[PDB]
């Protein structure tokens, strides 16, 4: 009971008179909200990762994501991927979130290297030919390819880079080739003494040893949650129930609140609306292009007015600055809050037990 | 020096073991961010 | 077919300041009844921009685009066409096209080798009549990555009067592999320069591009020299990373702006 | 004289009906 919260708020089995503050209330949800876009179309991760052909690492392929449906979890389970470690969310939460887009980036190194891809690694893949972001968001995803892609005599057609002249910058694209400068001496033409072409051949035969072996790289670098979404994780969306307090998710944007329509007059372009508390107050429906505020569920101090355990056991309850619709015969509003368990009398007393806003409760017959 | 400042975002994006870190991050700059306030508010109060 | 247009009268570069233009929206993130505080890549207030004007005249000369570009137009008739923009402009490295050509806006993404003095080219007969004559904006394309044209329109190539009444305003920006477009059109009564007041750049279109652009140039309206150019001018100013501080009205629209710089 | 983060302003006991009442 509301004086037991209060024994155990004050550690005493006795209770002086007044008014106490005790555990403060939230209006709980109803039920929960999925809203993404109803997109139905999966996306080309087959392309992607069973493609015929990857690039060397210096020429290392980029391709888009966007516009479809992405079951991550077909990723993270299938055994054939030794390794898949990730950097700003964890491979088991993937299927929840939405993503702006993905730049899938692929390429071949080999296996001895695959701990060079991480951010902020140091090493010639790192260095020299591929670097990632320190803040890179995604997962780096690696296999061994020698039984598709090993030839006896050596697939000379995979490549990495050996010479450059400063260590390049996250995602820094070199398609030139022209003679590294070792020598003092500059030198035109196709060779000379300490000049030397930028690039080394992997001798890719299956007479070499694991880590000597090739390993297929694919990379997924995503941003999220902060812009129009074009690319999901595949959950279905619910009905947008309103007026009511929910557990709402729009787009991976979790939240709890109330859903009310909004007569904010968005933009096109614009997609959440947000608070001068620099906390989003407003969002654009990923189904129906509709703006509903996100007003907070209701809550605030829960306050026992106890006349004193000396006297009785009865007691009345503020639940501060709320409405009397929100809490569910002696239930009177005030300023001050909902007061459940005292009597409105129009005589006026002295001050007793402060409420707030001129109400004062006090204990009579 | 969380990876975000939005709580959800972090909870949405990590599993547990790791969130753990993140939160408390956000935790104690939060927790700091209170014990400024009152500090500020009890000796503004001693002025009214 | 490349064409050497070299009938221009030869001066210096014009020049002009712009007081409180270039502000465009920073995030797609609604705000209102608010003000809001920001450092990104904008144009510095009351910074001297660097100016253009066709005539007799035919000015389109390749300029840099370090740190993306505001541009603007104070035109009629539509002699603004697009523009281009890249590294070196010569098919060794990718490239972008922008053309509002006769019935729809397209974009081309190509390894072009274009024409060295390029322009769009129309006939000009005493028939009251316009339709264009002339592509001559590159030789080939080899390799073409990415392409959009819009839904058509009849674009309207005639009227004649003694002041330019509209202000085209664009932003370009890259980074993080995609070329940003901001736009703004209005009504206007001058002239001979940029117009005074404040209007924010909403964005219209973002194109997902992924190259490098070091430099640019525009294509303009008009046998291999001597010819009429269109009354036109245009207007380039630089970015800067600069904090602004931004108002939003209880419309939320960005309705005052403060470069905290200047 | 002129939400989520869990902040709320709590009401006088006296009124300015009640001080300009005293
Ligand atoms: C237009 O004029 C320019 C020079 O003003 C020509 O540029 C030359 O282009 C050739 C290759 O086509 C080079 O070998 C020359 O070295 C260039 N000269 C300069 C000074 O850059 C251009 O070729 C001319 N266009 C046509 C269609 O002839
Ligand atoms: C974009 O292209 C420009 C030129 O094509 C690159 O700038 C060159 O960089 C090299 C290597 O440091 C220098 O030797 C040249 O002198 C630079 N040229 C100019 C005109 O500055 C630039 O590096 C490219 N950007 C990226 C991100 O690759
Ligand atoms: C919000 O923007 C609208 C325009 O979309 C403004 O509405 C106009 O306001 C004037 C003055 O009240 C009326 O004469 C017009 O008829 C309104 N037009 C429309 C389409 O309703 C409105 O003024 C802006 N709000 C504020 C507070 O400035
Ligand atoms: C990990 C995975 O699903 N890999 C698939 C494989 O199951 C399928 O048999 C093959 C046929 O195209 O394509 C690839
Ligand atoms: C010599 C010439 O160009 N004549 C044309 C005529 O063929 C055309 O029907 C008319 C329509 O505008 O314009 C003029
Ligand atoms: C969601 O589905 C309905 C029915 O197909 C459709 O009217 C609506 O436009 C869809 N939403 C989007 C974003 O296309
Ligand atoms: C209340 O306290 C007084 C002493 O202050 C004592 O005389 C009285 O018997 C007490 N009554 C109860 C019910 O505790
Ligand atoms: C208090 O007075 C009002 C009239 O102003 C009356 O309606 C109400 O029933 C009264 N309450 C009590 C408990 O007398
Ligand atoms: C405009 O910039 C040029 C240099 O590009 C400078 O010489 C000129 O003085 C500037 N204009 C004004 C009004 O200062």
């Amino acid at each position: 009971d509301p004086l037991s919260e209060t024994k155990c708020t004050l550690k005493s089995f006795t209770v002086e008179k007044g008014i106490y503050q005790t555990s403060n209330f939230r209006v709980q949800p109803t039920e929960s909200i999925v809203r993404f876009p109803n997109i139905t179309n999966l996306c080309p991760f087959g392309e992607v990762f069973n493609a015929t052909r990857f690039a060397s690492v210096y020429a290392w392929n980029r391709k888009r994501i966007s516009n479809c449906v992405a079951d991550y979890s077909v990723l993270y389970n299938s055994a054939s991927f030794s390794t898949f470690k990730c950097y700003g969310v964890s491979p088991t939460k993937l299927n929840d979130l939405c993503f702006t887009n993905v730049y899938a980036d692929s390429f071949v190194i080999r296996g001895d290297e695959v701990r060079q891809i991480a951010p902020g690694q140091t090493g010639k893949i790192a260095d020299y030919n591929y670097k990632l972001p320190d803040d890179f968001t995604g997962c780096v995803i690696a296999w061994n390819s020698n039984n598709l892609d090993s030839k006896v005599g050596g697939n000379y057609n995979y490549l990495y880079r050996l010479f450059r002249k400063s260590n390049l910058k996250p995602f820094e694209r070199d398609i030139s080739t022209e003679i590294y400068q070792a020598g003092s001496t500059p030198c035109n033409g196709v060779e000379g003494f300490n000049c030397y072409f930028p690039l080394q051949s992997y001798g890719f035969q299956p007479t070499y040893g694991v880590g000597y072996q090739p390993y297929r790289v694919v990379v997924l670098s995503f941003e999220l949650l902060h812009a129009p979404a074009t690319v999901c994780g595949p959950k279905k969306s619910t009905n947008l129930v309103k007026n009511k307090c929910v557990n709402f998710n729009f787009n991976g944007l979790t939240g709890t609140g109330v859903l009310t329509e909004s007569n904010k007059k968005f933009l096109p372009f614009q997609q959440f609306g947000r608070d001068i508390d620099d906390t989003t107050d407003a969002v654009r429906d990923p189904q129906t292009l509709e703006i509903l505020d996100i007003t907070p569920c209701s809550f605030g101090g829960v306050s026992v007015i106890t006349p004193g355990t000396n006297t009785s056991n009865q007691v009345a309850v503020l639940y501060q600055g709320v409405n009397c619709t929100e809490v569910p015969s002696n239930v009177f509003q005030t300023r001050a809050g909902c007061l459940i368990g005292a009597e409105h009398v129009n005589n006026s007393y002295e001050c007793d037990i402060p409420i707030g806003a001129g109400i004062c409760a006090s204990y009579q017959t | 020096g969380a990876i975000s400042s939005v709580l959800n975002d972090i909870l949405a994006r990590l599993d547990k073991v790791e969130a753990e870190v993140q939160i408390d991050r956000l935790i104690t700059g939060r927790l700091q961010s209170l014990q400024t306030y009152v500090t500020q508010q009890l000796i503004r109060a001693a002025e009214i | 077919q490349c064409v050497n247009l070299t009938t221009r009268t030869q001066l210096p570069p014009a020049y002009t300041n712009s007081f409180t233009r270039g502000v465009y929206y920073p995030d797609k993130v609604f705000r209102s009844s608010v003000l809001h505080s920001t450092q990104d890549l904008f144009l510095p207030f009351f910074s001297n921009v660097t100016w253009f004007h066709a005539i007799k005249r035919f000015d389109n000369p390749v300029l840099p685009f370090n740190d993306g570009v505001y541009f603007a137009s104070t035109e009629k008739s539509n002699i603004i066409r697009g523009w281009i923009f890249g590294t070196t402009l010569d098919s060794k490295t990718q490239s972008l096209l922008i053309v509002n050509n006769a019935t729809n806006v397209v974009i081309k993404v190509c390894e072009f080798q274009f024409c060295n003095d390029p322009f769009l080219g129309v006939y000009h007969k005493n028939n009251k009549s316009w339709m264009e004559s002339e592509f001559r904006v590159y030789s080939s394309a080899n390799n073409c990555t990415f392409e959009y044209v819009s839904q058509p329109f009849l674009m309207d190539l005639e009227g004649k009067q003694g002041n330019f009444k509209n202000l085209r305003e664009f932003v370009f920006k890259n980074i993080d592999g995609y070329f940003k477009i901001y736009s703004k059109h209005t009504p206007i009564n001058l002239v001979r320069d940029l117009p005074q007041g404040f209007s924010a750049l909403e964005p219209l279109v973002d194109l997902p591009i992924g190259i490098n652009i070091t430099r640019f140039q525009t294509l303009l309206a008009l046998s291999s020299s001597g010819w009429t150019a269109g009354a036109a001018a245009y207007y380039v100013g630089y970015l800067q990373p600069r904090t602004f501080l931004l108002k939003y009205n209880e419309n939320g629209t960005i309705t005052d702006a403060v470069d905290c710089a200047l | 004289v002129t939400k989520f983060n869990g902040l709320t302003v709590l009401p006088p006991l006296l009124t300015d009906e009640m001080i300009a009442q005293y």
